[PDB]
């Protein structure tokens, strides 16, 4: 990284004299492709022998399918966590006057058949869900010329993929009451119902809570509302073009598939067996003979669907550990404002805003980020009357000569005055100290 | 991934030539006794077609069965005899006042006899006449002897160039495997040498053509087949490390 | 059955497979139907020598050993990688006979993984020999009263010989290091010696005959066939199919893939065949799993009661008896093949649970955004019954 | 030695893409940062403060106001100094440091043995040397002993990447913690409490 | 050896890609935890804190 060498003051301060609205974006898996496996369509197939040798070889696979089955509620109860958050279903506040905030491409039109907003739209179309998300019927399955498809195959292999229980529509309908809460109540409908509040006070009270009060908004309204949608569209602009949105969802899509077929093609290990063709096998052994290797097949066939289980298991739990950040994320962004650094972007967090996308959850962090640094000289403890005094919600910085108790993230110079500075100790015991004022 | 015997990429392969300079002074007939060792990769370039034959042996005579192939204008003949060859076996094309082909002539053994075996494939008629221009035509060929077997593989297009084989990737499709259980580390090319009218010396005279000789190793490579069963392309591992990579 | 207990919980259970059980068992061999030759190379005058043995193409043929059953008993049939059970339910594209006559003693060393002058010098089968060898006792025919000194065999050979391969020599031996220029000696050795099969012999110094059947099966046509008789042809129901010695478990139907000429099976992206080329219509039938994955069986609980709802998953309500082939189950399946209550989802075909256009929280989440709940039908109208219903979830 | 039989037996450790010195200075910025910007640089750019500043404010951000820091300003400052001498004595002596980061490494190097010591093992096999198993059978016998050795050590393998996986499931999960104490112990003054001590 | 455990099947390559994982997670966890800036800011020579 670039050298920054930057100069410690002891008696210098530097106070932001100007933000920027950010919108940082992150991406965040929710959950996981959730399959199930049938014991002897994978294992055997279709075969009577063969069924009673994995009969008489153990029950595995109740044990697998339940591991499996696990993880499937799993899915579902990440889902629920993260989208359902609250239930009551807040349908999109007409009344669009945010106080120049525009919130047009992230609240969802009725114009198109599906309720899923723009920047939802373009993260849809990113992610390219190229194994599951489309829609395919046993009679696509069935008829075919060219060649057989890898669904095709996992489906006549026991690999079926179970659809999540929240429809996408419906997942989108949850975000746009989350939305719809956040653009009219803020956070009040984390707790108890939506209190409704006009847009432009609760961003001043979303700032009251980063520090920089409230004398900045409206102050500066029609700039915080044009930055935010300059931000809005840039990163619109950007996940337009860059191709970001495919991030950790598109890995999580792409690992999840990659999976499937690394166990579709695992078929054909042999495992020590004379071949992994097993109808090869049957067609050519006596039973006795054909038992030890159908039971080498069988064998590392189970060894691969045990393999396939217990990384599916360490990759739900690290689906878990994300959507429980999602989760995380969304009821204390979403709900609230994060006092945590960093939590929810770069700068001083103002809110979030989730985002539909595949298998996952999109924030749109809005944060404060002040810039345009300006150098001055800071003393704490004015001495006055022979008394130190300490800014209260200050810093003590001086211009030539001319002293002010300033805020600290946001130059906003003002006189020395008894209400707004406190006074405690005697002066002269305090280390850097002086009044020339008040 | 497919550990075998295989030519690897970029191989040493002898470019051996057939033909005749100016006004028939430097005549370049070549058959050396070249060594088997784990199979061959044999590749032709020509425009009649003059590299008609192959012997396959290890001691070359009728002391141990020999192989030998003839790709004549009626057949082609495998015939796994006790070939007691000549010095310098060649086949010599007779050419008929009727521009037709009689090449029979038998330049290539003495004798032969207390043998094996035969065998004739694919009725099929091909001119060895003189065509003005380029190697019209390149012939590939991989000899094999496994488990008993002896395995050709051929893959045959006409391609234009100047010379010196030209770059690209070929798979060879299986020909035809022959039982033949025979011992084979040495071959020499049979290739025609033309006689008739050409010029009223009635001496030897041949026609431009050209023949390569790779040799196969154990290396381990990476095949891509299609729906049909070809392979469509193939990675040697041990070639580089982009190639190991992969 | 799936989840292995009597008792079964509220809730939706993915079911493995137990509809359907093949009743028919469907074999199409082709038209060869031609007895092969087992007297012109099993009842041959005389074999090759081991040094020199022989080997012949088969060609079109049925192969039924059971012509040869009184005509001498097989001492040695030991068989590798085919059973000899399978024997008589295979197709061989390609079959060798490899014929030649030994010592009794000597049999033993006709395997893969054998050292004696036989082994070493003579013959030396593969180690991934996949044919079979038969061998009986021929003191009755490769015997003369005198000793019949044909059948030699290599005694002496600079090197062990390679697998399937020959070697005629005729050369002379060097013991030691002392030229013998290709004439005898004392040092010198003819690598050759005659058997000498007198008849009253020791059954070990005997003659035997030895046939290395060799066959391969690849995706060639089939060229020897078994005695196995071809039945009628099944083209929409699961069956047991045996094509040519390709035995399998499916449907067949009506394909229109394309193969090569040559070309008798296809197969899919695992190791199984998806499509076979019947012999003898030539027709491609393209092969489905008789099993069909994702059946799922959705109950309120057995000691709540017995009525369930299937749900079939991405299939069409109208094919749903055509993709589970409801002709061959029972019929209280039948009962949940086709009916009035046939809801289609997004997820798939529900049969059994009544929909209803009501929004109720999930009780049994089905998937597709639909849930089941095993609801009180008796108070709602007039006289009616505890059902089960199936509505789209309220969120 | 251990690690020449593991780098012979194709277990390779690769070193970090981050050297030692790099992570020092990534730990020098940080600290240049936390005693000159204080938290500042963790939202934008460094914005400088006497140290003796920014822990008045770290005071208020406790319930403690800054009247109490320069009043005590003095002492506070050689508190500290004595604090952290403490820790720059006990550590020298009490192998504290050892804790859970040299639990890591001897786990990982004790994976890695325990992964070539199973080379030794038979696995049903007629013995583990495999070129005793390829030196006294002929290719088709030695395939049932040689197959019972790859299941064994591929066994062997596939138990080390699952605890693998698993062992860095639980170091990812002491990541992400270090990661959130980075962001909020260090780069500002986190309210949770017995969070940053 | 190595024809029987080509034959045999193709775990290696998923064993490889879990640990090429677990490797580039390493890189990424020491990303996350220590660099998490983009601007090295050297020592403060000015010492009087
Ligand atoms: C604070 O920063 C904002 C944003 O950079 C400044 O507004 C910009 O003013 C310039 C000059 O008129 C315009 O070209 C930009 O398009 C404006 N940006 C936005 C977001 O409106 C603003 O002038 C700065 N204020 C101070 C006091 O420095
Ligand atoms: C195939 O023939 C070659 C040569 O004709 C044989 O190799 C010779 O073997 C003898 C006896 O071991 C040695 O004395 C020679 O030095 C070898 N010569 C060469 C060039 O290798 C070879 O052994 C034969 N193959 C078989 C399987 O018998
Ligand atoms: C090509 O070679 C074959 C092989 O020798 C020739 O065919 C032989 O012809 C003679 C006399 O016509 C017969 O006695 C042999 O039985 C034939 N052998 C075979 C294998 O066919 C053929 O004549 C040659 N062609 C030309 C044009 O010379
Ligand atoms: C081909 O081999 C046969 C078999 O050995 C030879 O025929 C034998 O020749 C010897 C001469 O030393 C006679 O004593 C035998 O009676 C012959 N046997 C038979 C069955 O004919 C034949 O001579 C060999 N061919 C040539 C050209 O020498
Ligand atoms: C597989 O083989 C078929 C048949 O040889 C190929 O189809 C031929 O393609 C060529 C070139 O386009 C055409 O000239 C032929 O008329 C086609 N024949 C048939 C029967 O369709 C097919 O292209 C091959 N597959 C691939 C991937 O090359
Ligand atoms: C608060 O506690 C500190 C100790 O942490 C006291 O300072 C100590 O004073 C004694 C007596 O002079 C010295 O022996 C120690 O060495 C001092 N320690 C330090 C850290 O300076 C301090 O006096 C106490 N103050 C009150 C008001 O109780
Ligand atoms: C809000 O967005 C819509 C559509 O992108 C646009 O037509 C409108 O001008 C925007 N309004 C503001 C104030 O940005
Ligand atoms: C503040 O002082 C530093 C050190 O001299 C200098 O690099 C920087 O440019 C100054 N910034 C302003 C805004 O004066
Ligand atoms: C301010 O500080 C100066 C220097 O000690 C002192 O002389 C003056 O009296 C102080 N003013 C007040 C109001 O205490
Ligand atoms: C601030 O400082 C500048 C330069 O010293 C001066 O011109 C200006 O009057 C000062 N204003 C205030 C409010 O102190
Ligand atoms: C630093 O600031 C303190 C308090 O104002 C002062 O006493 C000290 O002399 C200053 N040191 C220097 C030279 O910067
Ligand atoms: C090919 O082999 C010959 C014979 O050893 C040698 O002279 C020649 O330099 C080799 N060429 C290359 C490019 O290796
Ligand atoms: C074949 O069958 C006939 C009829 O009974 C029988 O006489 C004959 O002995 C049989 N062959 C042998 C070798 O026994
Ligand atoms: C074998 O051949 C002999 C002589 O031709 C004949 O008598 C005998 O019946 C044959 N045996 C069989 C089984 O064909
Ligand atoms: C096979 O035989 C049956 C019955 O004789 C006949 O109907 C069918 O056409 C034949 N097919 C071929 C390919 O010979
Ligand atoms: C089922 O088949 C009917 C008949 O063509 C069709 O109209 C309907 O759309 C199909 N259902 C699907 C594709 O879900
Ligand atoms: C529920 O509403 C749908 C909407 O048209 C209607 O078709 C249906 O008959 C109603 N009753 C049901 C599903 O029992």
């Amino acid at each position: 990284g670039a050298e920054n060498s930057v100069a410690y003051s002891n008696n210098s301060i530097a106070i932001p004299t100007n933000f920027t609205i950010s919108v940082t974006t992150e991406i965040l898996p929710v959950s996981m492709t959730k399959t199930s496996v049938d014991c002897t369509m994978y294992i055997c197939g279709d075969s009577t022998e063969c069924s009673n040798l994995l009969l008489q070889y153990g029950s595995f696979c109740t044990q697998l399918n339940r591991a499996l089955t696990g993880i499937a509620v799993e899915q579902d109860k990440n889902t629920q966590e993260v989208f359902a958050q609250v239930k009551q279903i807040y349908k999109t506040p007409q009344i669009k006057d945010f106080g120049g905030f525009n919130f047009s491409q992230i609240l969802p039109d009725p114009s198109k058949p599906s309720k899923r907003s723009f920047i939802e739209d373009l993260l849809f179309n990113k992610v390219t869900l190229a194994d599951a998300g489309f829609i395919k019927q046993y009679g696509d399955c069935l008829g075919d010329i060219a060649a057989r498809d890898l669904i095709c195959a996992q489906k006549f292999n026991g690999l079926t993929v179970l659809p999540p229980l929240l429809t996408d529509e419906m997942i989108a309908q949850y975000t746009s009451a989350l939305l719809a809460g956040t653009i009219t109540s803020g956070w009040t409908f984390g707790a108890g119902a939506a209190l409704q509040i006009p847009f432009a006070m609760q961003m001043a009270y979303r700032f009251n809570g980063i520090g920089v009060t409230q004398n900045v908004l409206y102050e500066n309204q029609k700039l915080i509302a044009n930055q935010f949608n300059s931000a809005i569209g840039k990163i619109q602009d950007s996940l337009s073009s860059t191709a970001s949105a495919l991030g950790k969802l598109q890995d999580v899509v792409n690992q999840n598939a990659q999976a499937l077929n690394t166990l579709v093609k695992q078929l054909s290990s042999n495992f020590g067996a004379i071949s992994s063709v097993l109808n090869d096998i049957l067609s050519r052994l006596d039973p006795p003979e054909a038992e030890v290797q159908i039971d080498r097949l069988i064998t590392g066939r189970l060894q691969s669907l045990q393999t396939y289980v217990t990384q599916q298991l360490i990759r739900a739990a690290e689906i878990r550990a994300s959507a429980n950040l999602a989760a995380t994320k969304m009821s204390e962004c979403v709900l609230g404002q994060s006092k945590r650094v960093d939590f929810c972007g770069k700068g001083y967090h103002l809110m979030s805003f989730p985002q539909s996308a595949p298998h996952g959850v999109v924030f749109l962090h809005v944060t404060y980020v002040p810039a345009q640094e300006k150098n001055f000289t800071t003393a704490p403890a004015i001495c006055h009357d022979g008394k130190a005094h300490f800014p209260r919600e200050g810093v003590f910085v001086s211009n030539g000569t001319h002293w002010f108790v300033t805020q600290r993230n946001f130059y906003e110079p003002q006189i020395i005055t008894t209400d707004n500075t406190f006074v405690s100790g005697n002066c002269d015991v305090v280390i850097g100290i002086v009044n020339n004022t008040v | 991934l497919s550990q075998g015997y295989f030519l690897p990429f970029y191989s040493n392969i002898s470019w051996y030539y057939a033909l005749t300079k100016t006004n028939g002074a430097e005549k370049r007939v070549d058959n050396p006794i070249l060594d088997f060792k784990d199979g061959i990769y044999f590749a032709a370039t020509e425009k009649s077609n003059i590299v008609r034959g192959w012997i396959f042996g290890t001691t070359l005579d009728n002391t141990s069965q020999s192989l030998l192939i003839v790709n004549n204008a009626t057949n082609v003949i495998i015939k796994v005899c006790n070939f007691q060859f000549c010095y310098d076996p060649y086949l010599s094309g007779y050419f008929h006042n009727n521009k037709t082909w009689s090449t029979r002539e038998f330049a290539v053994y003495s004798s032969y006899a207390n043998c094996t075996f035969e065998y004739v494939s694919k009725p099929f008629m091909l001119d060895i006449s003189g065509k003005s221009g380029l190697f019209d035509t390149l012939r590939e060929f991989v000899f094999r002897n496994v488990d008993g077997y002896f395995k050709i593989y051929s893959k045959y297009s006409p391609v234009n160039v100047n010379s010196n084989l030209p770059s690209g990737f070929s798979a060879l499709e299986p020909l035809v495997e022959l039982p033949a259980g025979i011992n084979i580390t040495r071959f020499r090319t049979l290739l025609t040498i033309h006689r008739g009218d050409p010029m009223p010396n009635n001496g030897w005279t041949v026609f431009s053509a050209a023949y390569y000789v790779g040799y196969l190793a154990p290396r381990t490579f990476m095949l891509k087949y299609n729906e049909n069963g070809t392979i469509t392309d193939a990675v040697d591992c041990s070639l580089d490390p982009l190639s190991e990579a992969k | 059955c799936t989840l292995k207990s009597f008792t079964v919980e509220k809730g939706i259970y993915q079911t493995s497979n137990f509809r359907v059980q093949p009743t028919d068992s469907i074999v199409r061999f082709p038209n060869i139907t031609n007895l092969c030759p087992f007297g012109e190379v099993f009842n041959a005058t005389t074999f090759a020598s081991v040094y020199a043995w022989n080997r012949k193409r088969i060609s079109n043929c049925v192969a039924d050993y059971s012509v040869l059953y009184n005509s001498t008993s097989f001492s040695t049939f030991k068989c590798y990688g085919v059973s000899p059970t399978k024997l008589n339910d295979l197709c061989f594209t390609n079959v060798y006979a490899d014929s030649f006559v030994v010592r009794g003693d000597e049999v033993r060393q006709i395997a893969p993984g054998q050292t004696g002058k036989i082994a070493d010098y003579n013959y030396k089968l593969p180690d991934d020999f996949t044919g079979c060898v038969i061998a009986w006792n021929s003191n009755n025919l490769d015997s003369k009263v005198g000793g019949n000194y044909n059948y030699l065999y290599r005694l002496f050979r600079k090197s062990n010989l390679k697998p399937f391969e020959r070697d005629i020599s005729t050369e002379i031996y060097q013991a030691g290091s002392t030229p013998c220029n290709g004439v005898e000696g004392f040092n010198c050795y003819f690598p050759l010696k005659s058997y000498g099969f007198h008849p009253t012999n020791g059954v070990g110094y005997q003659p035997y005959r030895v046939v290395v059947l060799s066959f391969e099966l690849l995706n060639a046509p089939a060229t020897v066939c078994g005695p196995k008789k071809s039945t009628n042809l099944i083209k929409n129901k699961c069956v047991n199919f045996n094509f040519n010695g390709l035995t399998g478990t499916g449907v067949l139907t009506e394909s229109n893939k394309k193969f090569l000429p040559f070309q008798q099976f296809g197969r899919d992206i695992a190791d199984t065949t998806d499509a076979v080329r019947d012999p003898q219509t030539l027709e491609i039938l393209d092969i489905t799993p008789c099993s069909f994955g994702g059946v799922s069986v959705i109950t309120p609980g057995t000691n709540a009661s017995n009525q369930v709802a299937v749900l079939y998953q991405d299939v069409n309500c109208t094919e749903v008896p055509v993709a589970i082939h409801a002709d061959q189950l029972t019929p209280t399946w039948r009962v949940y093949s086709t009916g009035s209550n046939v809801f289609q989802t997004r997820a798939g075909c529900l049969i059994g649970a009544e929909h209803v256009n009501n929004s109720y929280e999930c009780d049994i989440p089905i998937g597709a955004g639909i849930c089941a709940s095993y609801q009180t039908q008796t108070n709602s109208r007039s006289v009616a019954s505890q059902s089960i219903i199936a509505y789209t979830m309220s969120l």
